[PDB]
């Protein structure tokens, strides 16, 4: 009676939320920074201690001594040990910088306590374990895929790259001496070779950099050293972190096609497949949830209070109010930003709402105010906004109240707010994890912060802000590895492992599982609920017999002719072929070579190859000039020009393709010799640069992508609405706070900006991640340079407009931390909840909103988004079943000795999983790079000719026990065959030639074996299904993808053909030819500084040189062109298209992966049935007689069995539907399969109104026939 | 009327004939009228004409031309080892950067008005001059995140670079 009253417990779990508090406390810096703490945080743990450990023996008391008793008692246990372990160290007894506080690691879990009460359902703990199982096995299958595509980068990468070591240094290093002063600026890799990488200029020598005594310790982590630094190092780059300047070391060491297809591929394959199948596995994981819930079951005053001329009136001034607050732009230190005409009019805007607020409540009764809980919103800003206008809470963190006002403008569009409240659904799903994201960033937080509070020299977990800052930061993917690199070098050599872990499996869970959850629930929300999808329909044991039991119970003439006739000319054993020639009008066939033709040539117009100089540019200009006037010509005399139903203008696509037909004429006809930046013939050089765009059009798969795409453009707008209006929000704020703050001396040693004058020696940047700390007297390069109060150019608060443009570089994430570390250290450490606060609201659930609605708008498109879950899962069923075909395995022989013990041992389960781990053993050979000059690579060499003959006499068992003819039945035998010959002949040359390129054959030799391991899994052939199979449904948005980066590759080797070097903008990354400008491109979605390259080509003077006359000579950049151009592509490609990708993937996941479910046709029933059918078919025809189906029917056992003791009824339905369903022959292995689907499923939940009425018509007939039948041998006797 | 490079302070002691070492640009009669070493503050010209203090301030001149050059090899070392000088601008060289670099650092030791120039320029001006000839050099980033600040600039936020009062050197270009 004394713990279980309802005030006792709500006491245990803020005790519980307290007691995490005290531990987030407990550590040797905060003490030293307030030593009050100390005592404060022991006093709180002495009374959670008492009061927990009440609740123990005031419980375990009662019942003699729920399994979160024991969770209890080992958390008072924790307390106890604290208690006492801080008791020692607070007698000075305990260093308090010694691992001891390790102990308090378990601690921060009592928070579990406080959130307990929330972990009750609607759904039985059984459906909910049945949830997770299915969750977690599906987890485990993706992340064994993951695994292999990891193994398989990691040995590609160690054979195709080794480490970079080669360094350009000044000649007169010698070796052992090397210092930061011999490097160039900045280091550089070099290759040894003449005909790879790059060259060291004159005055410098490619050096090693091994011999001159550097250690790998102090030369990075990343590489491609052995198996195990390069599968980090893939993994790294799968989170497209680091992966860009690892690039430019490879192409700088090695041959540039090596580290082009290598990181291409990395990126196509695992940074957007591989990891999409986990945002499909968690989307599939609420499809389950889904299917559990479904299967479970004044008198006038008011008056013009009332008036809309009121509410207008009071929008009106919230915008006015918060647009005046955002235009308080800096003007310079000779001002006040305190009393100011801003704060005047924030004050009578405060007032005046204050007054509206009054007005509402004197209307309305204050009750009937408050509950309309739309009005307790507004009553808060009152009271905040009222506090803030005090004048010493004026721009502090109360102007959040008053930047929030905004949102009361959501009330001038019920579409977007009807929008709102459909994409973000109830409180209890979105912000069920949003509370679980919180908590667990705070758990992890704590742990860490535990963990590594006292190691020395790790300034990332001294504090609970520096820990939740870092786990943050690892949630955000930006910079995680950093993060994890001074963690690990702090730590030591024996502890780095154990930490290593850690810090991987936290990134795994975060990147892998939190992320897809918001994706997930995002998706949930757009979904119609299934009830709803249900009614709006309505508006418009063996499975066998538990299906057949739950169905018996339910028991002005001329010239324009000859146009119409040349454009309208179009166009079987091998038909393919001849509808890809149909596809297009001869006309259309034509324009798509010409267009092509015309982008081929446009791709090598550079700023020192123009077209308007060099004539073999010039031919395919005329060229597509001349044959567009004549397509046009024709087109509109014979379809006409706006009249017609087929007319020319009658959509967007032919305005297209008139505007880029004018803009080629005039370009053509004038063909300017001089092109001055910024002007109108530099402004038609972009416009022509948009000719790609007629693929789009002439195609009619790129026009269906084009159209599928805009079909959601009202979601995709209203999403672009809410970002700007999250953005608009804070940049007022950030405007408000830190106008003119961000600047400070570009020397360090200088504070106030009166001493920021004169000049100084800054240190040059060399390496970024060399750590050549050895200087025995020597000073860092560096030169004299003026000492300048500057803002830190990429990013400042001081308008309105850079506020937004530096909040729109952070939704991105990329760059964010520096923002970060930025307004930390020069506003404050308060306001780094700020831009925490934005990154948790634009980035996790903003963008997400995008993925969510491209992904809804794709499934409503393919027609699937008013399907339930389980006609869904039954339409995936039957995509399943179209395509399984009778098994390709031949029968054992009869007393040929020879052949049926070899059978028996090739179609052992040992045996294959013998061969899979010769398989796997012969991939680990290639961990180490097999060079010419190593020895190791001689006894891996040798036991790959042993691995080789082994799987020879695997292949030579398999062909001679089965067939000759059989063994070629197996598609995945045929690429063994192959596989092994070319070992036989690799293994012969080796022996023979013993040159490098034979070694180069046995390591891709050792290469397709390991990619036949994903032939000997059941889970890794499905996802390897998926993948490739998405890979192919994605052909066409990939080309409208690469059509979209052509255009602006062209418009950016016009526009930033000779910007001046810069931050990110120099011999690696710029836009010098358009080859150059695609790679660029491709790298600013996958993982570099776009935003960094965007400042670099926003350049003026006077930092470049301008020219008056051409833009090939100015070297300066476009600055609204770089905006516009990198703001609207990375939108573009990073935030939509992309999200397509995901779409496909998801669809094919749905489609592919199969999990034994109760009460559907499964993969082992797919088997089972295909083996049956084995037997019953004899020569493998594939089609057997009638009665052959009676046989198969006795025959099923197993889940499909149908025993002759209670179903009866069942097998004469079945093999009645078998006789009837071709007038009585000749059934054809899926007229069964569909019949045992169909008999599998209850049909009123897995089919659609039409197949469900044909199907029971069909089962009608059929049970009314067999007891006509029935009655027929009755009268007969 | 040629030139004559200053070398003792004794020999030298018609002053707009004699031009320092290293920054040879400037007369002595220019630096007589105007920069004075706080520690042997008394040369305003009046010192040459009525000599102890003379070779006190033309010794002075020679260490801060001594100092300028330390600097400006720190500087053109660095400019050495960028491998990118030949490709980092198609309308700028290393050549014109050392040259509008070396201007700079000798207007920031002497900040004195020269006189008999063919073509004037604001001094300041030469460090605009350095902010456009010469490539971005990426400062280190352990003690200050720059942002994308270069490590050479000169305006900082919210100044009139140029303004009254300004010494109004050569122009070497
Ligand atoms: C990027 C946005 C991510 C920010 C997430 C913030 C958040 O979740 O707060 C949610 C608020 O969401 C909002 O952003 C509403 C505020 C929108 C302000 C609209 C400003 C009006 C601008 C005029 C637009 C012109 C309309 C033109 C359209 C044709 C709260 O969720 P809820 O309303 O309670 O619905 C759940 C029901 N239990
Ligand atoms: C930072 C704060 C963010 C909160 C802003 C979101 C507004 C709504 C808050 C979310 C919310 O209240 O959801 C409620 C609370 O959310 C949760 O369930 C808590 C999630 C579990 C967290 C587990 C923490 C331990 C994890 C570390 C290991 C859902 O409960 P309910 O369904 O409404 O009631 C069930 C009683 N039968
Ligand atoms: C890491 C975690 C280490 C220890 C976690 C402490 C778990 C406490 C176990 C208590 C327990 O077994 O609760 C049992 C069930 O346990 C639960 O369901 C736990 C509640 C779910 C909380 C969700 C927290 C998951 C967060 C994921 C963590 C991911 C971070 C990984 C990063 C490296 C209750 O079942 P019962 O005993 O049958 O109840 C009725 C009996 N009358
Ligand atoms: C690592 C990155 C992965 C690369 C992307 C994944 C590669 C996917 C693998 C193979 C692609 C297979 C292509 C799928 C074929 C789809 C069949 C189809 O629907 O098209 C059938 C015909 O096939 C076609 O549509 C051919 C396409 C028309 C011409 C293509 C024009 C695009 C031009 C490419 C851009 C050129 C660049 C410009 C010059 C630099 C339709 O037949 P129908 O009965 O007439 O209707
Ligand atoms: C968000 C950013 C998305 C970026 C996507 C950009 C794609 C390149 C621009 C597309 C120009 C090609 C125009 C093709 C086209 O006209 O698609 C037609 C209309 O598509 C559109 O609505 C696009 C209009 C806005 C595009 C900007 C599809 O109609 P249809 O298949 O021909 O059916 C005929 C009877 N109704
Ligand atoms: C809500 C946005 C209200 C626009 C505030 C205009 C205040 C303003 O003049 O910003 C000026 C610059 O900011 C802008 O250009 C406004 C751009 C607004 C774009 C966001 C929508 C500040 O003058 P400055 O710093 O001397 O150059
Ligand atoms: C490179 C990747 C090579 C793929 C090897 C593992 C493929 C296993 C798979 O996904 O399903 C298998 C797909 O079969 C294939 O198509 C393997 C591809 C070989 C094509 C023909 C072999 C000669 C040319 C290579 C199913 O095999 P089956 O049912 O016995 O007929
Ligand atoms: C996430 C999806 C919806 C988000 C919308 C993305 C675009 C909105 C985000 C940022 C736009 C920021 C507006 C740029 C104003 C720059 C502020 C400023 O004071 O610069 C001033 C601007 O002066 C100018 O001449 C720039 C005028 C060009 C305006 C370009 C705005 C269009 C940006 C295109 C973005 C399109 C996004 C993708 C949509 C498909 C001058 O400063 P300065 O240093 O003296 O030269
Ligand atoms: C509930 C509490 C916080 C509300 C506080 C409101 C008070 C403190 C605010 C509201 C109006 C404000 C005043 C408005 C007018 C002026 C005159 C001006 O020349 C200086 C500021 C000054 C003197 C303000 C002082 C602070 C002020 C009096
Ligand atoms: C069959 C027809 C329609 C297609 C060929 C069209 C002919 C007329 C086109 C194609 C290539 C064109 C040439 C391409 C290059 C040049 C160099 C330029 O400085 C003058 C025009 C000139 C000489 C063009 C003249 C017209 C031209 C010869
Ligand atoms: C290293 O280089 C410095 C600089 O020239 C030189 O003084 C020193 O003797 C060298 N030491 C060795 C071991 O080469
Ligand atoms: C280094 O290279 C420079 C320029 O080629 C040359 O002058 C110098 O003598 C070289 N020093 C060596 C080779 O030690
Ligand atoms: C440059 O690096 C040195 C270390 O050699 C350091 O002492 C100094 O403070 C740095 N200078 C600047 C301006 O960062």
């Amino acid at each position: 009676l004394w713990i279980n009253k309802p005030w006792v417990h709500s006491l245990l779990r803020i005790c519980a939320i307290i007691s995490v508090i005290s531990v987030c406390m407990n550590t040797p810096m905060t003490f030293e920074h307030y030593p009050p703490l100390q005592y404060v945080t022991f006093t709180l743990d002495t009374l959670l201690m008492f009061l927990y450990t009440a609740e123990m023996i005031a419980k375990m008391h009662i019942r003699g001594i729920d399994r979160w008793c024991v969770f209890d008692g080992f958390m008072v246990f924790c307390l106890w040990v604290s208690l006492v372990l801080q008791v020692f160290e607070i007698a000075d007894i305990v260093d308090q910088m010694s691992p001891w506080g390790m102990l308090r690691i378990p601690r921060p879990l009592i928070m579990i306590r406080a959130f307990r009460i929330y972990f009750r359902f609607e759904l039985p703990r059984t459906r909910i374990t049945n949830i997770l199982k299915r969750s977690g096995e599906q987890i485990w299958s993706v992340s064994i895929f993951l695994l292999f595509f990891l193994l398989l980068y990691g040995i590609l990468g160690v054979q195709m790259f080794g480490t970079f070591t080669y360094h350009c240094v000044v000649n007169d290093t010698k070796p052992g001496n090397v210092t930061w002063n011999s490097l160039a600026i900045p280091d550089t890799h070099c290759s040894p070779e003449l005909e790879e990488g790059y060259q060291c200029p004159p005055g410098f020598k490619c050096m090693d950099l091994e011999d001159l005594g550097l250690s790998r310790q102090e030369l990075g982590y990343s590489g491609f050293n052995e198996i195990g630094t390069s599968i980090f190092t893939v993994y790294e780059a799968s989170s497209q972190e680091g992966w860009v300047f690892l690039m430019y070391r490879a192409i700088d060491s090695f041959p540039r096609w090596r580290s082009y297809f290598y990181f291409i591929t990395l990126i196509f394959f695992l940074a957007w497949l591989v990891k999409n199948v986990f945002i499909a596995v968690i989307i599939e994981t609420f499809a389950e949830i889904r299917v559990q819930f479904q299967q479970m079951w004044p008198a006038c005053l008011q008056k013009m209070m009332r008036s809309s001329v009121f509410h207008m009136f009071i929008l009106s001034m919230v915008t006015v109010d918060v647009i005046v607050a955002a235009s308080n732009y800096y003007k310079g230190e000779n001002f006040r930003r305190q009393y100011d005409e801003f704060y005047l009019a924030e004050v009578a805007f405060t007032v005046l709402f204050d007054l509206e607020a009054l007005l509402k409540i004197w209307c309305l009764g204050f009750t009937g105010y408050i509950s309309s809980s739309l009005h307790k919103f507004e009553l808060l800003l009152v009271i905040g906004t009222t506090l803030h206008v005090y004048p010493d809470l004026y721009h502090s963190q109360f102007t959040y109240f008053q930047v929030l006002r905004v949102v009361r403008l959501i009330k001038i569009s019920p579409a977007l707010e009807d929008f709102v409240y459909k994409i973000f659904g109830p409180g209890k799903k979105l912000g069920s994890l949003v509370v679980f994201t919180a908590s667990l960033l705070i758990v992890m937080s704590a742990i860490s912060l535990q963990m590594f509070c006292f190691v020395e020299e790790l300034d990332r977990f001294t504090t609970f802000p520096r820990a939740f800052m870092s786990m943050f930061q690892i949630l955000t993917q930006e910079g995680w590895v950093d993060v994890m690199d001074q963690t690990l070098n702090a730590v030591g050599h024996m502890w780095a492992p154990l930490v290593a872990i850690y810090f991987i499996l936290y990134h795994l869970f975060a990147t892998l599982i939190l992320l897809s959850l918001f994706v997930a629930v995002i998706l949930d929300n757009l979904e119609l609920d299934e009830d709803l999808k249900k009614l709006k329909q309505l508006k418009q044991r063996s499975i066998l017999s538990v299906q057949h039991h739950i169905r018996q119970e339910r028991r002005e003439h001329r010239f324009r002719n000859f146009c119409r006739v040349v454009v309208r000319a179009r166009f079987t054993k091998y038909h393919q072929l001849y509808d890809l020639l149909g596809l297009v009008t001869y006309l259309d066939w034509v324009m798509i070579t010409v267009t092509i033709c015309s982008c081929i040539s446009m791709m090598f117009e550079s700023p020192f190859r123009r077209v308007m100089h060099a004539p073999t540019l010039q031919i395919a200009e005329y060229v597509f000039v001349i044959f567009m006037s004549i397509e046009l010509n024709l087109k509109i005399m014979a379809d006409g020009l706006f009249f017609t139903p087929t007319a020319v203008i009658r959509d967007f696509g032919g305005v297209m393709d008139i505007f880029i037909y004018l803009v080629s004429l005039i370009f053509l006809c004038w063909m300017p010799q001089n092109v001055p930046a910024e002007s109108g013939a530099q402004l038609l050089m972009v416009l022509r640069c948009l000719r790609p765009l007629r693929i789009f059009k002439l195609v009619p798969q790129m026009r269906k992508v084009v159209r599928e795409l805009f079909s959601g453009f009202k979601e995709i707008f209203l999403v672009s609405i809410l970002l700007l209006t999250l953005m608009l929000v804070f940049a007022s704020f950030g405007v408000q706070l830190f106008a003119g703050k961000l600047a400070k001396c570009n020397d360090p040693n200088i504070i106030r900006r009166e001493d920021c004058n004169g000049i100084f020696r800054i240190n040059v940047s060399v390496s970024k991640n060399l750590n050549l700390k050895l200087r025995p007297g020597e000073k860092k390069p560096g030169f004299w340079v003026p000492r300048v109060w500057a803002n830190p150019r990429n990013f400042n608060f001081d308008n309105v407009g850079n506020a937004m443009l530096a909040l729109f570089e952070v939704l991105s994430l990329k760059g964010w931390v520096e923002v970060r570390d930025v307004i930390i250290h020069r506003v404050g450490p308060i306001h780094g909840i700020y831009i925490h606060v934005f990154v948790f609201l634009g980035c996790m659930i903003g963008l997400t909103l995008f993925v969510g609605v491209v992904i809804a708008n794709f499934n409503e498109n393919k027609g699937t988004a008013l399907l339930t879950v389980d006609q869904r899962r039954w339409e995936d069923l039957k995509s399943r079943l179209k395509i399984a075909q009778p098994l390709h395995l031949p029968p054992r022989p009869d007393n040929d000795g020879f052949r049926a013990k070899m059978y028996d041992i090739t179609q052992h389960p040992f045996f294959k999983r013998t061969i899979a781990l010769l398989v796997l053993a012969q991939s680990v050979l290639l961990s180490v790079k097999w060079d010419v000059e190593d020895p190791v690579t001689v006894p891996l060499a040798t036991m790959s000719v042993v691995f080789t003959f082994i799987f020879v006499l695997e292949v030579t068992m398999k062909i001679i026990a089965m067939s000759p003819a059989g063994f070629w039945q197996s598609r995945r035998n045929r690429y063994d065959l192959l596989v092994t010959s070319l070992g036989v002949v690799w293994v012969v040359l080796h022996f023979a030639l013993l040159n490098a390129y034979t070694y180069m054959m046995g390591a891709c030799v050792i290469v397709f074996r390991f990619f036949s391991i994903c032939g000997k899994h059941v889970t890794l052939k499905m996802l390897l299904l998926t993948v490739v199979v998405s890979m192919y449904k994605s052909f066409f948005i990939i080309v409208g993808m690469f059509l979209l980066l052509l255009c602006y590759a062209f418009a950016g080797v016009v526009l930033f053909g000779t910007v001046k070097y810069g931050e990110n903008i120099n011999r690696h990354a710029n836009f010098s030819s358009a080859g150059k400008a695609i790679t660029v491109l491709f790298r600013i979605v996958t993982g570099e500084d776009w935003n960094k390259i965007m400042h670099d080509c926003m350049v003026q003077p006077p930092f470049c040189t301008p020219d008056e006359f051409t833009y090939w000579a100015t070297d300066c950049g476009n600055y609204a062109g770089a905006l516009m151009y990198f703001c609207s592509f990375y939108v573009i490609i990073a935030y939509i298209m992309l999200n397509l990708l995901v779409a496909i993937i998801v669809e094919n996941f749905s489609l592919f992966y199969s999990t034994e479910e109760d009460q559907l046709l499964s993969y082992n029933d797919l088997r089972h049935f295909q083996i049956i059918w084995n037997m019953v078919d004899d020569k493998r025809e594939g089609v057997i007689p009638t009665f052959r189906v009676k046989f198969l029917l006795r025959l099923l056992r197993g889940r499909l069995e149908v025993d002759l003791d209670k179903d009866k009824l069942l097998f004469k339905h079945m093999c009645y539907e078998m006789e009837r369903l071709h007038n009585g022959g000749d059934v054809t292995f899926h007229d069964v399969l569909s019949m045992l689907s169909y008999r599998s499923v209850d049909i009123r939940k897995s089919l659609q109104l039409e197949e469900l009425l044909a199907r029971e018509q069909l089962e009608y007939t059929i049970e009314e026939e067999v007891a006509k039948q029935t009655i027929r041998m009755w009268l007969k006797k | 009327g040629q030139c004559f490079t200053v070398e003792s302070a004794d020999a030298v002691c018609n002053l707009s004939d004699f031009y320092l070492s290293f920054c040879n640009s400037y007369t002595l009669w220019e630096l007589f009228s105007g920069l004075s070493s706080p520690s042997t503050l008394n040369c305003s010209l009046d010192v040459v004409l009525t000599m102890t203090t003379c070779r006190q301030c033309i010794e002075a001149y020679q260490d801060y031309d001594h100092h300028a050059q330390e600097k400006y090899e720190e500087f053109e070392s660095v400019l050495h080892k960028y491998l990118q000088s030949d490709e980092y601008s198609v309308k700028s060289c290393p050549e014109d950067c050392k040259i509008v670099y070396k201007a700079w650092l000798c207007s920031q030791y002497f900040e004195v008005t020269q006189f008999n120039c063919r073509k004037t320029i604001p001094c300041k001006q030469y460090c605009l001059e350095v902010q456009t000839r010469c490539p971005f050099i990426l400062p280190d980033n352990d003690e200050v995140i720059y942002g994308g600040l270069s490590s050479f600039i000169c305006t900082g936020l919210y100044e009139t670079f140029l303004t009254n009062d300004e010494p109004e050197c050569c122009d070497i270009r």
